[PDB]
């Protein structure tokens, strides 16, 4: 009878930071997808193996919500296939994803005058996630042949930079927060229907 | 006996088309019944489409379809290379699965129809459709 938290997720205070993305599994609750298709705030709402406007038809094991802060050139790197520093690096779907990725413009709220730097993106690593893996790790990176030692210098990187939001800076520049959706379909009773 | 190869899967949006194909390797293939089915998550495989044997001395072919498909999907046959396609037309959102193509020795122009009735079996290819 108790509806889905999908406010908790979609309108939390704070969000994570694309390199610590956050995750919330959704189970044994009556979903109403109808708040998010009708609604005019999201500038993306792209569905892979589901139709959205079918989505209150539908029954699930399990809903999973992902959500962090990205800018607004790299929504679409969230898409199965995809490459680039945050497929690659921060947050990676699988081939075979059956889910909804919803990203809105947050430069109201996530971008300060003189900068937002509390938003970070991995922007090296040895080599890529694997679908949905996540990496909070924060060691120097080696871009060259010589070692770091630890320490930051020549082709030896902090691994996290800043986005730096302004609320001047181009569209394609301000933050946009985005929560993917993952239909989970087992051989097992669903517990997340619509009405 | 029979090596099975699927390969042309991808992402596309809804309306869009794709085209798999499959090769097998072996003998046995010419005489087997060979057709594609597909499994989406948390479901068991189910039949999509199926092509009859090669016959000496006809040219006649069989076919069979999973009813949603119909006239959306076509199976087709090469001559003497032994490569099965599926073109795959007004592709929808509940299309997305794991396409898998099978081979069945068989008799005639029979085709069969269900997964426990093909022997061999390639190891899928991934099909994602999308809508805005
Ligand atoms: C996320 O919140 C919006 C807006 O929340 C409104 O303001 C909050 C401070 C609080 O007072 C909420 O209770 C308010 O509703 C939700 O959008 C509203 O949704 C309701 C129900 O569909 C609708 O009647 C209102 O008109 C909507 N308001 C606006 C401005 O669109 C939205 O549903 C919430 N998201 C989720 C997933 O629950």
């Amino acid at each position: 009878t108790n509806l889905c938290p999908f406010g908790e997720v979609f309108n939390a205070t704070r969000f994570a930071s694309v390199y610590a993305w956050n995750r919330k599994r959704i189970s044994n609750c009556v979903a109403d997808y109808s708040v998010l298709y009708n609604s005019a705030s999201f500038s993306t709402f792209k569905c892979y193996g589901v139709s959205p406007t079918k989505l209150n038809d539908l029954c699930f094991t399990n809903v999973y919500a992902d959500s962090f802060v990205i800018r607004g050139d790299e929504v679409r790197q969230i898409a199965p296939g995809q490459t680039g520093k945050i497929a690659d690096y921060n947050y990676k779907l699988p081939d075979d994803f059956t889910g909804c990725v919803i990203a809105w413009n947050s430069n109201n709220l996530d971008s300060k005058v003189g900068g937002n730097y509390n938003y970070l993106y991995r922007l090296f690593r040895k080599s890529n996630l694997k679908p949905f893996e996540r990496d909070i790790s924060t060691e120097i990176y080696q871009a060259g042949s010589t070692p770091c030692n630890g320490v930051e210098g020549f082709n030896c990187y902090f691994p996290l930079q800043s986005y730096g939001f302004q609320p001047t800076n181009g569209v394609g520049y301000q933050p946009y927060r985005v929560v993917v959706l993952s239909f989970e379909l087992l051989h097992a009773p669903a517990t997340v229907c619509g009405p | 006996q029979v090596q099975l190869v699927e390969s042309g899967g991808g992402l596309v949006q809804a309306g869009g088309s794709l085209r798999l194909s499959c090769s097998a390797s072996g003998g046995t293939a010419s005489r087997s019944a060979m057709g594609w089915f597909r499994q989406a998550p948390g479901k068991e495989r189910e039949f999509v489409a199926g092509i009859s044997r090669r016959n000496s001395g006809s040219t006649y072919v069989a076919d069979s379809y999973e009813d949603s498909v119909k006239g959306r999907f076509t199976i087709s046959r090469d001559n003497a290379k032994n490569t099965i396609y599926l073109q795959m037309n007004s592709l929808k959102p509940e299309d997305t699965a794991v396409y898998y193509c099978a081979a069945e020795p068989t008799l005639g122009w029979y085709v069969p129809r269900r997964s426990v009735e093909y022997e061999y079996w390639g190891q899928g290819t991934q099909v994602t459709v999308s809508s805005a």
